[PDB]
């Protein structure tokens, strides 16, 4: 007659799975655009530098 | 006294002294020969250039890489390469210097045999040794466990190591590397109208690949994007002006490493061969290997390769193991760095093959645990 | 009986909540790197036309 904690902790685990799902999902969603901006800067650095030498 | 570390590889010879921090001499491992006749007498034109000399005289030569896929096919040009390295790049008498040589796994036995024989007869070194490129590349990374994915210019191999033990039954070698990517790029550059066929201009294509190409995180999305917009087109000026522009090709080319079918090969992609090599190891060590993917070799230097690699191998692996990819910013020289580290040791100073020993036991000594 | 599965369920509740926390931390750090990389890219990319027209 002590199953209330069973139910409550099962639901705890379910909602924790939901939370980690959402969190890590949006997490990698962020890092995708992060590495996108990394390619952006790595590209435009080169571009600015070469056009700068052209200016020199 | 000092030891030498000559990492031959395909495409790029990189040599230097043991204990240093970076190879002193680095130059393309090619041998050029003139293909016209020459008319100005008194020019004293030599008959065979080599290294950067040939790379500069490209316009009138025919270049021949003497190492096809990790293996040496033209021994005379390889001897020229070694001689030039010693006597001009390092400018050192090899008479009093133990030298460290590298080779890929699963090579012809006669390769390392004849290599040792030449090193002892022609150059007459005091001692030598042949090491596996992947082990050295692991040394340089300051690790002692983890699959190492070395992908040079000629060959690509995975070697899983744990606690300093190698699992040879899971070493997976694959013959797709930078040279094949260069050729595939030469091919698909036709469909824009650009035609490079000369061995000279294969080098131009290699430069284009080293500069512009990159790996796409999602191939289909990038394809559709390049279709829609034009924000991916980049230009490039050839050695005589006539700037060219390439679009889709930038990520079409290195995508081959993940879909070898593009060049008509049947084997699985890089990520998949890595995952298989993992699965062939004992279950108890798979988590560490998942955590310690190492990458070396110039071909692993594409912008974005580590991210795509991680995504794919994450898709293949379970969702509870942690996937990491150790991609140092100088990984192109990790083999030479690890070689210098190992040669500098003293626990290693008794693993050399002394010339006396070889004279006593013949070139078969190599395969013998005097490795 | 089921009490021991309840024990394990509470323990996994703990470690899953910990995963949620790590997820939010990496989320915030991702947004921080987003702000910083965006500042850098924007500061360094809007000027190509300057060198361009000058050499022009
Ligand atoms: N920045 C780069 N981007 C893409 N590919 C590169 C880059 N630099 C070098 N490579 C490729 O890597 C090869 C050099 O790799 P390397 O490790 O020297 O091979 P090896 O070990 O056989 O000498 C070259 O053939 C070149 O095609």
């Amino acid at each position: 007659a002590l199953q209330k904690k069973l139910k409550g902790t099962e639901d705890e685990v379910e909602k924790y799975s939901e939370s980690v799902k959402d969190a890590q999902e949006k997490l990698e969603q962020a890092e995708k655009k992060a590495t996108d901006a990394e390619a952006d800067v790595a590209s435009l650095n080169r571009r600015i530098q070469l056009v700068e030498e052209e200016l020199d | 006294t000092t030891a030498l570390v000559c990492d031959n590889g395909s495409g790029l010879v990189k040599a230097g002294f043991a204990g240093d921090d970076a190879p002193r001499a680095v130059f393309p491992s090619i041998v050029g020969r003139p293909r016209h006749q020459g008319v100005m007498v008194g020019m004293g034109q030599k008959d065979s250039y080599v290294g950067d000399e040939a790379q500069s005289k490209r316009g009138i030569l025919t270049l021949k890489y003497p190492i096809e896929h990790g293996i040496i096919t033209n021994w005379d040009d390889m001897e020229k390469i070694w001689h030039h390295t010693f006597y001009n790049e390092l400018r050192v008498a090899p008479e009093e210097h133990p030298t460290l040589l590298t080779e890929a796994p699963l090579n012809p036995k006669a390769n390392r045999e004849k290599m040792t024989q030449i090193m002892f007869e022609t150059f007459n070194v005091p001692a030598m040794y042949v090491a596996i490129q992947a082990v050295l590349s692991l040394y340089a990374s300051g690790r002692t466990t983890g699959i190492v994915l070395d992908s040079g210019d000629g060959v690509t191999h995975n070697v899983p190591i744990y606690e300093g033990y190698a699992l040879p039954h899971a070493i997976m070698r694959l013959d797709l590397a930078g040279r094949d990517l260069t050729d595939y790029l030469m091919k698909i550059l036709t469909e824009r109208g650009y035609s490079f066929v000369t061995t000279a201009e294969r080098e131009i294509v290699r430069d284009i690949k080293e500069k512009l190409c990159y790996v796409a995180l999602d191939f289909e999305n990038e394809m559709a994007t390049a279709a829609s917009s034009s924000s991916l087109e980049k230009s490039y000026e050839l050695p005589d002006g006539q700037v060219i522009t390439i679009g889709n090709e930038r990520f079409r080319c290195p995508e081959t490493l993940f879909q070898p079918s593009f060049i008509g090969m049947e084997s699985a992609g890089i990520h998949e061969t890595t995952y298989n090599s993992i699965m062939k190891c004992d279950i108890d060590i798979r988590k560490d290997l998942y955590a310690n993917n190492v990458m070396s070799g110039g071909t692993t230097m594409y912008p974005g390769i580590a991210d795509r690699m991680q995504k794919e191998i994450t898709a293949l692996a379970p969702s509870t193991m942690k996937i990491k990819i150790i991609a140092p910013p100088e990984r192109k020289y990790s083999v030479w760095i690890g070689g210098s580290i190992l040669a500098s040791l003293s626990t290693f100073q008794q693993m050399w093959i002394t010339k006396q020993e070889y004279d006593e036991a013949g070139p078969s000594i190599v395969h013998r645990k005097c490795f």
